[PDB]
C-alpha cells in the first residue's frame, strides 16, 4: 500500500496535466497552447522531485478514438527502460493529439534524467529526445498546422535541451546541439520565436570560458530581441552571463547593474550554491570598481560558505596590509577558482590601491597631497602626485590639481543641489518613472 | 617532406628575401590543403603540426622585419593552428613564449580588451610559472598603475626574453596618455614620471617628444599656455535646449493619453 | 513552404481579433 | 582567420576562403560579420575567382540575420550557384523569402498597366521559376497555382494549369473557387478568359464550365459564339439551357446584344 | 489549397483589422 | 524552474558591518585614545 500511493497520485497529476493541454489546444490559438502548459511544466518539476510504474502509464497512451479514462484502468491492471521509451509508439499510434505525443515523448526523459544514470542509457534518453526533436521539427515545417507544439512543446524541448546539456556535462560538449539550437533559431526567425537559444549559447560561452571570450564577444553582436523575457528567469541567465560578459571585458561599472537586475529575479529559490554564484559576481564587480560593500545587507547563508574567502577579502581590501590579502589569495584561492571569478581576483590585487583614493575623493573637498601619500602610504609625494593622476580616472570629481600649492585640490561637483545646476540631473530621473507608466498601457491591452 | 619551408630553420632569416620565398611555399602548403577544414585525416593534421613551427618562426621573421599586416595575418593563423581541436598537438617551446608575445603585441596595438582577453587566454600558462607569459601580466600590472611609473623597470625586467624585438615594440608603445595635464613652464618638467616621452627634464631629445608637432600630439593648445587642459566648461544656457527636450517628453505623456 | 508557412503568419495576426473583443467590452 | 586569408591577394587563396566560410558559417558568425564589407567587394567582383561562392557566404553572412532583400542581392552574385541549391534546409527557407521579394515585386509589376515595369532579377525569377517547376512536379495544382497569381503573370499561371496535366479539378469549376478569393477584377479578367480558353480547348467544354465567362465577362459576340456554335452541331437541349441560364444568371445588356447578334 | 487559406486568412485579418479601427473611432465619439 | 546549473561554480549581523570597519582599530579601547590627548 505506501509504495502505490505515490504511484496513484503521479498518474492522476499526469492524467489532469494531459487532459487540460489536450482540450486548450483543440480549442482557439495562442490561448490553445502555453496557457496551462508552463503551470504542466511546474508540476512536471513536482513529479520529477516526487519520483517504472511512470513508463508503464506512459506505455499505449493512445491508440485512435478516446479511451484514456479505460487506458488509466489498464496501467492500474499492468500494476495489478529503453523499450518502455519507444513502446507507446510501438503498441499502437496516437492517430491523434500531436502536441500531447511530444508532451508524452517528454514524459519517459525526466524518470531517465532522474535516474541520472550517466551512462549510454542516459545518452539513450538523449536518442529518444532526437526523436522527440524531431516532431518539433516537423510540427510546423512539415504539419500546417498552427504552432501549439512551437508554443508550448519548445518549452519542452528547452527540457530536452537541458538533459543534453547534462549529457554534455557528463561528457564534455556538444556544439552541434547549440547549431541544431541555431536552425532552432532560424525557426524563430519565423512567425514564433523563443529565448531558449540565448541559454545554450551562455553554455557554449561557459565552455570556451576562459580559453575563448571571442564567443562572448560573438554573444554580443548575437543579441537580437525577445524582451517579452515570459520566464523572467531566463532573463536573469541571460543576465548574469551578459554581466560576466561585461566583467571579463572590463566593463565593470555596466555589469554591477545588470548583475543586481539579475539577482532580483530569483523566484526560485537558488538556496545552495545557486544564488550565491550571482551574488558572487555582484560583490567582486563592486570591489573591483573600488566602492567597498558590506556583505551584512544580503548575506544569505550559503552565499556566506563560500564568502568565508571573500568576506576577509573584503576585510583585506580595507587594511593596509598586502600580507593579509596574500594569505587569503593564498588560502582561499581554492573555490574562487571553481567560480571561475578567479581570474577577476587576481585583476583586484592592483585595484586595492583605488578603493583608498574613492573614499578619499567622498570624504575630502580639498585634501592636500603629501596627506595623500600619507592616506595611501605612497613612497614618494612625486608617486602620490603620478597616483592623484590615475585618481581622476573617470566617473570622479574634476581633480582641477594646481600642480603647486593647491595640490589634490580634487574641487567637487558645486551646486548641485537638485537646482538649475542638476536640472536635468532632477528631471531625468522622473523621466524614466514615468516612463513606466507603459505598464497601465500593458496590462490594460491583456483582457 | 616540404624541406625548404623547414630547411631554412638553421639559417632563419638572415635575408628578408628568403621569408618572402616561405611565404610563397607555405602558400603551396595552402594549395595542398587549407589549414583546418575539418578534424578528420589527424595524420594530415599531423603535417600542419609542422607548418606550426615554420609558421611560430615566420612570426619572429615578421617581427624581425617589423611586419604589420602579413604578422597580424601570420599571428592569426598560428591563433588558429591553437584553435584546432589537434588534440594530437604536442607541447611546443616556441608556442608558448609567441603566445606570450602576441600578449605584449596587444598592448603595442592598445587592444587593452583583448590584452585582458589574452591573459585569460591562457589560464594555466598564467597560474605562477610561464616566465615569458609573465613580463606581459607584470607589465598589464604596470600598465594599469601607469606602465610610465614602472616603464624603466618593465625595461631592465629582462634583457632577453625572445622578447628583444617586442621590447623594442613595448618601448614604441610607451604610453603618453598622461599628456592630459599642464606641462612647460606651468609644470616644466615631467621627468619624473620616468615614461620616455616626458623623460629628460629639458634637452633636445626631451624637446623632441615634449614638442612634436609643436606639443607632443600637437592638436589642442600649446602645453606651455595651455589652461591645464581643453577646459571646454558648461552653461546653463541649455535650459532652452531643455525647453526642446521638454517638448519631446511633454508632448509624449499626453500622447499616450 | 512559401505559399503553406506565410499562412502561418496571418494566424499570428488572429489575436487582433482578441484585441478587438476587449475594445468591443469597452464600447459597451 | 578567415579574414587572414582575405589580407593575402591570392586567387587560390580567395578560393579557399569562401570554402572554409561555408564549412563553418555557424561557428564564426561574427567573423563573416567583421569581414562583410570585404566579402561583399568580393562577391560583386567579376575579378574574385568565385564571387558566385562569395555570394553563397554572403547569404551565410545573413544566415543568422532575417534580411531577405540581402539574400536577393547575393542571388545576383551567386547566380546559377543559388540556383544550385535547389533544396537546402535553411537556404530553401531564403530562396522562399526571396520568392516572397519576387511575388511583391510583381505584384507591384501587375499594379503598372502603364508598361515600364521594373525587371524581375533574372537569378531571383529563376530560383522561382525552378521551384515552380518541384511543384509541377509534385503535382500538387494547388501548390502549382501557389506562386501563379503572386507572379500575377498569365503564362506562370498556364503552366501552373497544365500542372502535372491531370487537370481535373482546374479544368472545370477551380475558376469558381478563384474568382471568391480573387482581390483585382482586370487580372482576374485575364484568368477567367484564359481558363474559359483552357475549357473550350477539352474535347466538351461544359456550359457550367463557360458560364463564367459568358456572365462575368459579359462579352455579347462570345456567347453568342458559343451559341452558333450549338446551332452550327444543332445541339438545341444544350442551346435551351445556357440561353435560359444566362438569363436568370445576368441582366439583359450584353445578353440584349447576344440576342440580336442571333436574330442577325 | 494551402495557397488559397493564405489567402483566405489575409482576409479575415484585414476584414478584423479595417473592423478594429471602427470600435476605436465609436468609443472615441461617445467619450464625447 | 530552479536553475541548479552553478553548484559546480543584531544577533550576530546589521552591526557586522560597524564592527568590521574599527575590528582592525579600537587596540586603544578609547581610554588609551583620552591618554593620547593627555600626552597631546
Amino acid at each position: 500500500p505506501p509504495p502505490p500511493a505515490p504511484q496513484d497520485v503521479e498518474m492522476k497529476e499526469e492524467a489532469a496535466t494531459g487532459g487540460g493541454s489536450t482540450g486548450e489546444a483543440d480549442g482557439k490559438t495562442a490561448a490553445a497552447a502555453a496557457e496551462h502548459s508552463q503551470r504542466e511544466l511546474d508540476t512536471v518539476t513536482l513529479e520529477d522531485i516526487k519520483e517504472g510504474k511512470e513508463p508503464r502509464f506512459v506505455l499505449r497512451a493512445l491508440r485512435m478514438l478516446p479511451s484514456t479514462s479505460r487506458r488509466l484502468n489498464h496501467y492500474v491492471l499492468y500494476k495489478a527502460l529503453l523499450p518502455f521509451l519507444e513502446e507507446p509508439m510501438d503498441t499502437e499510434a496516437d492517430l491523434q493529439f500531436r502536441p500531447r505525443t511530444g508532451k508524452a515523448a517528454s514524459t519517459p526523459l525526466l524518470p531517465e534524467v532522474e535516474a541520472y544514470l550517466q551512462l549510454l542509457v542516459v545518452i539513450f534518453m538523449m536518442n529518444s529526445k532526437r526523436y522527440k526533436e524531431a516532431q518539433k521539427i516537423s510540427d510546423d515545417l512539415m504539419q500546417k498546422i498552427s504552432t501549439q507544439n512551437r508554443r508550448a512543446l519548445d518549452l519542452v524541448a528547452a527540457k530536452c535541451y537541458y538533459y543534453h546539456a547534462r549529457v554534455y556535462e557528463f561528457l564534455d560538449k556538444l556544439d552541434v546541439v547549440r547549431s541544431f539550437l541555431h536552425a532552432r533559431l532560424r525557426t524563430a526567425t519565423l512567425r514564433h520565436d523563443a529565448d531558449g537559444q540565448a541559454t545554450l549559447l551562455n553554455l557554449l560561452l561557459r565552455n570556451y570560458l576562459h580559453y575563448s571570450l571571442y564567443d562572448q564577444a560573438e554573444k554580443l553582436v548575437s543579441k537580437s530581441v525577445f524582451p517579452e523575457q515570459a520566464n523572467n528567469n531566463e532573463w536573469a541567465r541571460y543576465l548574469y552571463y551578459t554581466g560576466r560578459i561585461k566583467a571579463i571585458q572590463l566593463e565593470y561599472s555596466e555589469a554591477r547593474r545588470t548583475m543586481t537586475n539579475a539577482l532580483r529575479k530569483a523566484p526560485q529559490h537558488t538556496a545552495v550554491g545557486f544564488k550565491q554564484t550571482v551574488h558572487k559576481l555582484l560583490i567582486v564587480v563592486e570591489l573591483l570598481l573600488g566602492e567597498i560593500p558590506d556583505r551584512l545587507q544580503f548575506r544569505q547563508p550559503s552565499l556566506k560558505r563560500s564568502l568565508m574567502p571573500y568576506f576577509l577579502l573584503t576585510q583585506a581590501v580595507r587594511t593596509g596590509n598586502l600580507a593579509k590579502f596574500n594569505q587569503v589569495l593564498d588560502q582561499f584561492g581554492e573555490k574562487f577558482q571553481a567560480d571561475g571569478t578567479y581570474t577577476l581576483i587576481i585583476r583586484l590585487r592592483h585595484n586595492v590601491i583605488k578603493t583608498g583614493v574613492r573614499m578619499i575623493s567622498l570624504s575630502y573637498s580639498r585634501i592636500s597631497l603629501a596627506d595623500i601619500a600619507q592616506k595611501l602610504q605612497l613612497d614618494s609625494p612625486e608617486d602620490a602626485e603620478f597616483i592623484v593622476a590615475k585618481a581622476i580616472r573617470d566617473g570622479v570629481i574634476e581633480a582641477s590639481i594646481n600642480h603647486e600649492k593647491g595640490y589634490v585640490q580634487s574641487k567637487e561637483m558645486i551646486d548641485i543641489y537638485s537646482t538649475r545646476e542638476p536640472q536635468l540631473a532632477f528631471h531625468q530621473r522622473i523621466s524614466f518613472c514615468l516612463d513606466i507608466h507603459n505598464m497601465s498601457v500593458k496590462a490594460m491591452r491583456f483582457p | 617532406m616540404y624541406e625548404q619551408l623547414k630547411g631554412e630553420w638553421n639559417r632563419k632569416s638572415p635575408n628578408l628575401s628568403k621569408c618572402g620565398e616561405e611565404l610563397g611555399r607555405l602558400k603551396l602548403v595552402l594549395l595542398e590543403l587549407n589549414f583546418l577544414p575539418t578534424t578528420g585525416t589527424k595524420l594530415t593534421k599531423q603535417q600542419l603540426i609542422l607548418a606550426r613551427d615554420i609558421l611560430e618562426i615566420g612570426a619572429q621573421w615578421s617581427i624581425l622585419r617589423k611586419d604589420i599586416p602579413s604578422f597580424e595575418r601570420y599571428m592569426a593563423q598560428l591563433k588558429c593552428y591553437y584553435f584546432d581541436y589537434k588534440e594530437q598537438l604536442p607541447e611546443s617551446a616556441y608556442m608558448h613564449q609567441l603566445l606570450g608575445l602576441n600578449l605584449l603585441f596587444l598592448l603595442s596595438q592598445n587592444r587593452v580588451a583583448e590584452f585582458h582577453t589574452e591573459l585569460e587566454r591562457l589560464p594555466a600558462k598564467d597560474i605562477q610559472t610561464n616566465v615569458y607569459i609573465k613580463h606581459p601580466v607584470s607589465l598589464e600590472q604596470y600598465l594599469m598603475e601607469g606602465s610610465y611609473n614602472k616603464v624603466f623597470l618593465a625595461k631592465g625586467n629582462i634583457p632577453a626574453e625572445s622578447y628583444t624585438f617586442f621590447i623594442d615594440i613595448l618601448l614604441d608603445t610607451i604610453r603618453d596618455e598622461i599628456a592630459g595635464c599642464i606641462e612647460k613652464a606651468y609644470e616644466k618638467i615631467l621627468f619624473t614620471e620616468a615614461t620616455r616621452i616626458l623623460f629628460f627634464n629639458t634637452p633636445k631629445k626631451m624637446t623632441d617628444y615634449a614638442k612634436k608637432r609643436g606639443w607632443v600630439l600637437g592638436p589642442n593648445n600649446y602645453y606651455s599656455f595651455a589652461s591645464q587642459q581643453q577646459k571646454p566648461e558648461d552653461t546653463t544656457i541649455p535650459s532652452t535646449e531643455l525647453a526642446k527636450q521638454v517638448i519631446e517628453y511633454a508632448r509624449q505623456l499626453e500622447m499616450i493619453v | 513552404y512559401l505559399s503553406k508557412i506565410e499562412e502561418l503568419q496571418l494566424i499570428v495576426n488572429d489575436k487582433s481579433q482578441n484585441l478587438r473583443r476587449l475594445q468591443a467590452q469597452r464600447n459597451e | 582567420g578567415i579574414i587572414s586569408l582575405l589580407d593575402e591577394d591570392e586567387p587560390q587563396l580567395k578560393e579557399f576562403a569562401l570554402h572554409k566560410l561555408n564549412a563553418v558559417v555557424n561557428d564564426f558568425w561574427a567573423e563573416i560579420s567583421e569581414s562583410v564589407d570585404k566579402i561583399e567587394v568580393l562577391y560583386e567582383d567579376e575579378g574574385f575567382r568565385s564571387r558566385q561562392f562569395a555570394a553563397l557566404v554572403a547569404s551565410k553572412v545573413f544566415y543568422h540575420l532575417g534580411a531577405f532583400e540581402e539574400s536577393l542581392n547575393y542571388a545576383l552574385g551567386a547566380g546559377d550557384l543559388f540556383n544550385v541549391n535547389d533544396n537546402s534546409e535553411y537556404v530553401e527557407t531564403i530562396i522562399a523569402k526571396c520568392i516572397d521579394h519576387y511575388t511583391k515585386q510583381c505584384v507591384e509589376n501587375a499594379d503598372l498597366p502603364e508598361g515600364e515595369k521594373k525587371p524581375i532579377d533574372q537569378r531571383l525569377e529563376g530560383i522561382v521559376n525552378k521551384m515552380f517547376q518541384r511543384c509541377l512536379d509534385d503535382h500538387k495544382y494547388k501548390q502549382a497555382i501557389g506562386i501563379a497569381l503572386e507572379t500575377r503573370r498569365l503564362d506562370v499561371f498556364e503552366k501552373t494549369i497544365l500542372e502535372s496535366n491531370d487537370v481535373p479539378g482546374m479544368l472545370a469549376y477551380s475558376l469558381k473557387l478563384c474568382m471568391s478569393l480573387m482581390q483585382n477584377k482586370q487580372f482576374r479578367n485575364k484568368v477567367l478568359r484564359v481558363l474559359v480558353k483552357i475549357y473550350m480547348n477539352l474535347e466538351k467544354p461544359d456550359f457550367i464550365n463557360v458560364c463564367q465567362c459568358l456572365i462575368f465577362l459579359d462579352d455579347p459576340q462570345a456567347v453568342s459564339d458559343i451559341l452558333e456554335k450549338l446551332v452550327k452541331e444543332d445541339n438545341l437541349l444544350m442551346a435551351y439551357q445556357i440561353c435560359f441560364d444566362l438569363y436568370e444568371s445576368a441582366s439583359q445588356q450584353f445578353l440584349s446584344s447576344v440576342i440580336q447578334n442571333l436574330r442577325t | 489549397d494551402l495557397y488559397s487559406r493564405y489567402k483566405k486568412l489575409q482576409q479575415e485579418l484585414e476584414f478584423l483589422e479595417v473592423q478594429e479601427e471602427y470600435i476605436k473611432d465609436e468609443q472615441k465619439n461617445l467619450k464625447k | 524552474m530552479s536553475e541548479k546549473k552553478q553548484p559546480v561554480d543584531e544577533d550576530n549581523w546589521d552591526d557586522d558591518n560597524v564592527e568590521d570597519d574599527f575590528s582592525n582599530q579600537l587596540r586603544a579601547e578609547l581610554e588609551k585614545h583620552g591618554y593620547k590627548m593627555e600626552t597631546s
